[PDB]
């Protein structure tokens, strides 16, 4: 068990959407 | 010396240790 | 026909038991009923002010 | 004459004398099965105080048994062998005659064994590594907690 | 058993209110060792070395404590315990191979010196294996010491 | 047979508070408080019934229940309910043991006594001994005890120490025992007095400490016998020759000179060697 | 609201207060003494 | 063990059902599983690919004891404990309709694979029912004075293999509505009755934890018995254990009542395997009938085991 | 997920209906909370709810079932196993060491760490060899009744402290209604009050100033009834000799 | 003596066994360690050897600690992996994507069970009732206990919640009890 | 003594 | 295979002991039945 007592917030999280960067890799070479 | 060591503890005499 | 009868009886009964639609969670299901209202009545008259022990 | 096997454990060594004028076929299985190298590496598989200490399964469970006769043999039983004290090699079965790969080390005088198991052998050397496999913690199954492994196990000659 | 209680209240006070100060715990195995309650000075030290477990000092003296009631496989195991958790504290050695040396017992000074010099130290316990080996005698096993 | 009488009538016998030590009635606590502390515990009052078991026993709606638990009220005297109550209504027997959970009235028994030794009990002390006070000193204290403490059950030893006014009884039965401090408790011998009836501690004389560590001891070894076969137990303690002489020749197993460890000989088991069982 | 505040006081009365172990933030009466906890520690840290 | 079959892994779970799961069949093509329970629902799933459950039917009242695939693979056949049968189209996953008439719990039910199509439908009033898969009325059926928890249809379409509680297999004749031998041996009652795939034998297990196979060729002696397997207990539920027979009719499958399955060979006798991996009655062991050495195990634990055969 | 209860605390039935409650109560020993198994016993439509009183931690430190309290090997109280046997009792019974001791140690208790079987027979043994101017012959006048009708008290004097009160009390309850019988075992005295005295005549009759009891000899005679007061210990010792100088 | 034969000679010494070893030719009941007449009942850790040979003092390190424990108890963890000995090829790749996303699965897993458990915690559903209480049926096969050995028939236990009252508050305190000893520390490798 | 790699690699 | 039957049908070598259970006073397993078997066997 845990002690907290947060009220839910927040409760999705955001995601990088095309566009935004992020989460697509290159070769460092490129970079 | 488990053994020893509880006879030592159930005959203590604090007789002679008052004197250091 | 006549000493498989009482086996046949038995069979018959726990299967209707069983899968009957009657006892789909193994019981007899009956809806939520309204009481008297003199029993709820004789609640809070009895508890009262909650001072005996 | 007896011939030596050596037991090189993970609590000492123990040197077995074999006696192949009293029950010699289990005296040679015994023999190419450590030469072989087929006792190198398997475990102690059972440990009871006072009464045992067996091993020789290939896979550590009971079952297991690779005897050079093909997968089993018969019973060797000379009554001029008896289990009659602590420390003596016999070949285990289970029942009848179902000798496979499984070695029998009596730690205590046991005699209720006599003519249900091939006693093949003797401790020389070493008897305080097998007073120390007695005194292991086993868990429920006659299994030690730890591994008592055995490594090499030589004609030594 | 008012004066032990009250004591034994005011040690547990000073150890829950600085733990960090090793002297607390020193009077408090110390006082218990004085009424021959070796138990619970053995747990009071063994909780210190819970709080300080890579003190030298804290194992010097229940190591001491335990020999000088006369307590030898228990202060061997406690060596044992000491030279496994600070093998780099030359100190814990050489106490070590001093108790096995005082109560006779050559072979093993002797196996406690090859497991020092299996740790590879420095100059002086190679030293004092050699004049170990030469004080009794012995002097190919010196000359393997040397190699 | 006879019907469970009706002790006191349902007229005497309502639920009202306590008399009024204080200002505000604390109605979570059900207590008085307010007023001062120096009234506190004040005094120990005098029962409303005593109870005759030759008198107010019988049958109730628990001889039709097997396990139903004697009535605490009925041992206090107060239980109007008589035939209808659901407990028992008759004294504790011999055979009436319980479990180290409950008494004989089904309340829990607690881990550890309280500091004002009364109420259920402990269950880590087989305590069959009761502790009694406030007796008018007189010259007759043994005779007029061991007439009133012995209609609750069967006793083991009753110490009157005289000119204290205490005494300290031990039943046989533990039941008894609680039944007798919950009988007893508030109540009068001869004149208006209220009996401190609570719990014994343990009687410090070196011979009742030895006494009571070997009723322990054979305690254990019935059980003992209980559980071992009754050869092997007659092997056990060896005083008849002729086991003795069973036992040296059943454990040679064919090697002489073997003299069987009790381990490998008093064994139990379907792949031990002995009869078994 | 009430009913999250009145199962907080319930909780309180019933299983009592946990008042050691929790992270108090850092308000402003508290930021001058929370810097010199931290530089203390941090030039221990150094030293050590 | 090295991979044997073309499975994700070499054994694997079905869960999903609420209910205990009382029969388990597979597609003929041996690439869809439909299975129902307890609580009144059939799941359908796909064996291969990824293992992903792909259809619910619900129509049924009460638990379904029995469901079987047509000869093409796109009909299921429900035979439930509310009294009925059903047909269902596997497209839409609508109820093509309902069979009604029996009078009482239905606990088996078998479609002919080979010639015209019929269900065959035993069922605790004593009925035998014989209906056509197009109309809600039954074509035929035939009354006996015993419920029957057992049925089987022939490969020449005109015999029916019938068991029940009293403890014999019958052989009707479906155009003559009367029994043309009984097969006696068994002295508890008969929960499954299997046709060998070339239709030379006949497989019976019962509630006596005995698994019998039986000569069933016309021209047979007077004993028309084969073989009888032991070590497949019946624990304490009284369940309808179904049995099968693996496609080259070497090996035999009965579910126990400790969560293992045992598979005997028909012809030697040997106690080939003892599968264990149930927490309740394996209500049904099946075989693949496309060739595969692929076993699935239905039980009361309200899971499915596919295992593969190494 | 499951208790720990002896066969004799669950029901008759094979079949039992249990309920289970998470955090139900707190363990007897330790006060920790911990789930309560609750059933129904055999006294059914009335009785208690069994249930389980100590939590399974403590179960297996104390080797006993969860319900009666009571050692799983041989059916005792534990705490008379435990005097009886001398165990060790392997866990602390202070206040805080007992929540110290159970969440330092729950992991290994539960695998057999932290058999008596041998110390039974050794108990066995030990109780094997358990090892727990004379007057004149007592005359006529002793068990003749006296003159006074109101002389009604039966004094006994040789009673040692194995006999109980309750053997007495039915060895004259053959003869009579008995109104008191205060048995002092540290004064080796005893006092018989009957109601009628013909009760207390016949048991004159046929005792003639002696008695055996359970193998303890004892002297009867006739008494006014006196108190028993704070006695020397050499009065105590002659008296004794006088009771066993009741058979010579 | 030798073993041609062994008849007519019976070990009256200690030593007569050699190191040790009853002899099968002898009909008589030999104790090559004496009388075992107590218990062994001594409180040492098994003394193991490694494989060169040598007493092993490793289990004095890994005294309360798990076989998956990585402890460094020795002068040869001192040593760089290229320069210790018994070291070839040493393959310095991170995991492939299948081992990489395999445990990915199982610490989610766990950490979602954690999130549902803190998120339990965090805010109580209101009123914490449940009635969909099914029941859990056991096979309980009882063993001997309490002195009589018959077998006693085996058991179906139904295993049922218990309905609560949705309004009872919790029903003890919480305790603060002081923290228990770390886990056994790891030798110092300075 | 720990033995060392002497094939300079 | 560790499933098939002469593997179950090998027995366990060596003697046997001359001196488990899941829970402290015997074996439980959990099991699966319908909830009609329990009550018609309790009944
Ligand atoms: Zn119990």
């Amino acid at each position: 068990a845990y002690h907290q007592r947060l009220l839910p917030a927040y409760t999705t999280l955001k995601f990088r959407q095309p566009g935004q960067g992020g989460a697509a890799d290159k070769s460092t070479r490129d970079l | 010396e488990i053994a020893r060591n509880e006879w030592q503890r159930a005959h203590f005499d604090p007789k002679k240790q008052q004197v250091g | 026909i006549a000493k498989f009868a009482q086996k046949k009886k038995e069979w018959l009964r726990m299967q209707r038991n069983r899968f009957g639609e009657k006892r789909k969670g193994g019981f007899v299901e009956t809806q939520k009923a309204d009481m008297p209202p003199e029993h709820l009545r004789k609640i809070v008259k009895d508890i009262g002010d909650v001072s005996q022990k | 004459m007896a011939t030596d096997v050596a037991l090189e454990t993970t609590m000492g060594t123990i040197i077995l004398e074999l006696y192949n004028q009293h029950a010699p076929r289990t005296c040679e299985n015994f023999k190419t099965l450590a030469a072989r190298g087929y006792y190198d590496g398997t475990i102690f598989h059972r440990v009871i105080k006072d009464f045992m200490v067996q091993g020789g399964d290939p896979t550590g469970t009971g079952r297991g048994g690779r005897s050079i006769y093909g997968d089993t043999f018969e019973d060797e039983i000379h009554p001029g062998l008896r289990h009659t004290g602590a420390g003596i090699l016999s070949m285990a079965n289970a029942g009848p005659n179902t000798n496979g790969s499984q070695f029998f080390l009596t730690l205590a005088p046991t005699p209720w064994l006599d003519g249900k198991h091939t006693i093949f052998g003797r401790v020389k050397k070493g008897i305080r590594v097998l007073q120390r496999m007695g005194l292991v913690p086993t868990d429920a199954d006659d299994r030690p907690k730890t591994e008592i492994k055995i490594i090499r196990a030589y004609v030594v000659g | 058993k008012e004066y032990q209680g009250r004591k034994r209240r005011e040690f547990e006070d000073y150890i829950r209110r600085n733990r960090l100060r090793l002297q607390n715990w020193f009077q408090y195995a110390q006082w218990e060792l004085e009424q021959k309650e070796f138990a619970r000075a053995r747990s009071i030290f063994e909780r210190a070395l819970d709080v300080h477990p890579n003190n030298t000092q804290l194992w010097i003296r229940y190591i001491e404590a335990e020999l000088k009631n006369r307590n030898i496989n228990h202060a061997r195991n406690l060596l044992d315990r000491a030279v496994t958790r600070l093998p780099r504290v030359s100190k814990l050695w050489y106490k070590y191979v001093y108790v096995m040396e005082m109560l006779g017992d050559i072979p093993g000074t002797r196996q406690v010196f090859d497991r020092w010099m299996k740790w590879e130290p420095d100059e002086d316990a190679w030293n004092a294996y050699i004049k170990l080996e030469k004080r009794y005698g012995e002097y190919e096993r010196a000359r393997q010491i040397f190699a | 047979r006879r019907p469970a009488r009706p002790q006191i009538d349902p007229a005497l016998v309502k639920s009202e508070r306590p008399p009024q030590t204080g200002t505000v009635f604390n109605i979570w606590y059900n207590k008085w408080s307010g007023g001062d502390r120096e009234d506190k515990y004040l005094s120990q009052t005098h029962a409303k019934g005593r109870c005759n078991i030759a008198r107010d026993s019988g049958y109730t709606r628990a001889d039709s229940r097997p396990g139903s638990y004697f009535c605490l009220y009925f041992a206090r005297g107060i239980c109007p309910k008589g035939q209808d109550c659901d407990y028992l209504h008759r004294l504790p027997t011999i055979h009436d043991i319980f479990n180290p959970n409950v008494d004989c009235f089904g309340r829990d028994k607690f881990a550890d006594y309280r500091d004002d030794m009364g109420g259920v009990g402990s269950f880590n002390r087989q305590n069959r001994t009761i502790y009694v006070g406030r007796i008018h000193v007189t010259d007759d204290i043994e005779e007029i005890v061991a007439r009133h403490f012995a209609e609750w059950g069967q006793i083991e030893r009753i110490r009157v120490l005289n000119n204290r006014g205490v005494a300290f009884i031990t039943y046989t039965n533990e039941a008894n025992a609680q039944f007798a401090k919950e009988a007893m408790a508030h109540q009068s011998l001869d004149h208006n007095e209220i009996l401190n009836v609570r719990w014994a501690t343990a009687d410090p004389n070196p011979l009742a400490q030895k006494r009571e560590q070997r009723r322990i001891e054979e305690q254990a070894a019935e059980a003992i016998r209980r559980a071992l076969p009754a050869e092997f137990v007659a092997e056990i303690e060896g005083k008849d020759p002729e086991a003795r002489k069973r036992r040296k020749l059943e454990s040679s197993y064919g090697l002489e000179g073997y003299e069987a460890p009790d381990a490998v000989h008093f064994a139990r088991g379907p792949n031990a060697v002995n009869p078994r069982g | 609201l009430l009913e999250r505040w009145l199962g907080n006081l319930l909780s309180r009365q019933f299983e009592g207060r946990h008042s050691k172990g929790v992270a108090k933030t850092v308000t402003k009466q508290r930021v001058e003494s929370h810097f010199d906890l931290e530089l203390r520690a941090s030039v221990m840290a150094d030293l050590m | 063990t090295p991979r044997t079959s073309n499975l994700k892994a070499p054994l694997m779970e079905l869960s999903g059902h609420t209910g205990e799961i009382f029969t388990a069949k597979f597609d003929p093509t041996g690439t869809l599983i439909a299975s129902g329970s307890m609580d009144r629902t059939i799941m359908l799933w796909r064996v291969y690919g990824d293992c992903e459950n792909y259809g619910v039917l619900n129509g049924h009242k009460a638990a379904i004891l029995d469901l079987q695939w047509s000869r093409d693979g796109d009909i299921l056949f429900s035979a439930s404990a509310d009294m009925h049968l059903a047909s269902w189209d596997l497209t839409t996953g609508q109820r093509i309709r309902r069979y009604i008439g029996h009078e009482e719990i239905i606990n088996a039910m078998d479609v002919t694979q080979r010639g015209e199509e019929l269900l065959i439908s035993g069922s605790d009033d004593g009925t035998i029912g014989i209906w056509d898969p197009r109309t809600k009325n039954a074509v035929d059926y035939i009354e006996t004075d015993f419920p029957i928890t057992a049925v089987a249809v022939s490969e020449a379409g005109n015999e029916i293999y019938s068991g029940g509680i009293d403890n014999d297999i019958k052989v009707w004749d479906i155009r003559k509505k009367a029994v043309v031998h009984t097969m006696l041996g068994h002295n508890d009652t008969i929960t499954t009755l299997r046709v060998s795939p070339d239709g030379q034998q006949l497989l019976s297990y019962a509630m006596d934890s005995t698994a019998r196979t039986w000569d069933i060729r016309p021209f047979a002696p007077t004993d028309r018995h084969i073989r009888t397997f032991d070590g497949a207990p019946l624990g304490l539920e009284k369940n309808l254990i179904r049995g099968s027979w693996s496609k080259d009719g070497k090996k035999i499958a009965v579910g126990a009542g400790d969560g293992t399955v045992v598979i005997w060979g028909s012809d030697t006798g040997k106690l080939l395997y003892k599968l264990p991996g149930h927490k309740g009655t394996v209500n049904c062991a099946e075989f693949a009938p496309d060739g595969a050495p692929i076993i699935l195990s239905a039980s009361s634990d309200r899971t499915m085991l596919l295992g593969e055969l190494i | 997920d499951f208790p720990s209860v002896c066969e004799n605390c669950l029901p008759e039935n094979p079949y039992v209906k249990m309920l289970k409650e998470d955090y139900g109560a707190e363990c007897k020993l330790c006060t920790r909370p911990f789930t309560v198994f609750s059933w129904a016993g055999d006294g059914r439509a009335h009785g208690r709810k069994k249930r389980t009183n100590i939590c399974l931690t403590c179960a297996r430190l104390k080797n006993a079932c969860q319900c009666c309290i009571m050692d799983l090997q041989f059916g005792l109280p534990i705490v008379i196993r435990d005097k009886a046997l001398e165990l060790i009792a392997p866990g602390p019974q202070s206040e805080i060491n007992r929540e110290y001791f159970a969440q330092n140690n729950e992991r290994a208790i539960e695998e057999g760490r932290a058999k008596t079987d041998e110390k039974a027979r050794e108990l066995l043994r030990r109780l094997a060899n358990s090892k727990p101017a004379a007057l004149p012959p007592p005359g006529p006048k002793d068990w003749l009744p006296p003159a006074d009708k109101s002389i009604m008290s039966l004094f006994i004097t040789g009673i040692e402290d194995d006999l109980p009160e309750w053997k007495i009390r039915d060895f004259f309850k053959q003869y009579g209604k008995i109104k008191s019988l205060v048995v002092s075992h540290m004064t080796h005295c005893a006092f018989v009050n009957y109601e009628t005295r013909e009760g207390a005549e016949k048991a004159a009759t046929e005792l003639k100033g002696r008695a055996v009891i359970a193998g303890c000899p004892l002297r009867i005679r006739w008494s006014i009834p006196r108190p028993i007061g704070t006695m020397n210990k050499e009065e105590r010792a002659e008296m004794l000799r006088d009771g066993r100088s009741a058979f010579p | 003596p030798p073993y041609p034969n062994r008849a007519g000679w019976r070990p009256r010494a200690p030593e007569d066994f050699g190191d040790g070893g009853a002899f099968p030719e002898i009909p008589v009941a030999q104790y090559p360690w004496g009388k075992n007449d107590s218990s062994s009942k001594s409180n040492a850790l098994v003394v193991q050897v490694d494989s060169e040979g040598k007493v092993d003092y490793t289990a004095i390190a890994r005294q309360g600690h798990s076989s998956d424990r990585i402890i460094h108890a020795s002068f040869k963890d001192l040593i760089p992996l290229r320069q210790r000995a018994e070291a070839g090829q040493i393959d310095l790749s991170r995991p492939s994507k299948e081992e990489v996303e395999a445990t990915a699965e199982r610490t989610k897993n766990a950490l979602a069970a954690l999130v549902s458990g803190a998120l339990a915690a965090q805010k109580p559903k209101n009123v914490q009732v449940n009635t969909k209480r099914e029941a859990t049926f056991v096979k309980y096969t009882p063993s001997a206990q309490m002195g009589n050995n018959t077998k006693k028939q085996e058991r179906i236990i139904k295993i049922v919640e218990r309905q609560r009252d949705p309004m009872e508050p919790p029903k003890f305190k919480h305790k603060k009890i002081p923290r228990g000893p770390p886990s056994p520390p790891p030798p110092v490798m300075h | 003594l720990v033995r060392r790699s002497e094939s300079l690699l | 295979v560790p499933y098939t039957g002469e593997n179950l049908a090998r027995p366990s070598y060596g003697p046997a002991n001359p001196f488990k259970n899941n829970v402290l006073t015997g074996h439980a397993e959990e099991m699966y039945i319908s909830e009609a078997t329990f009550r018609a066997k309790h009944r």
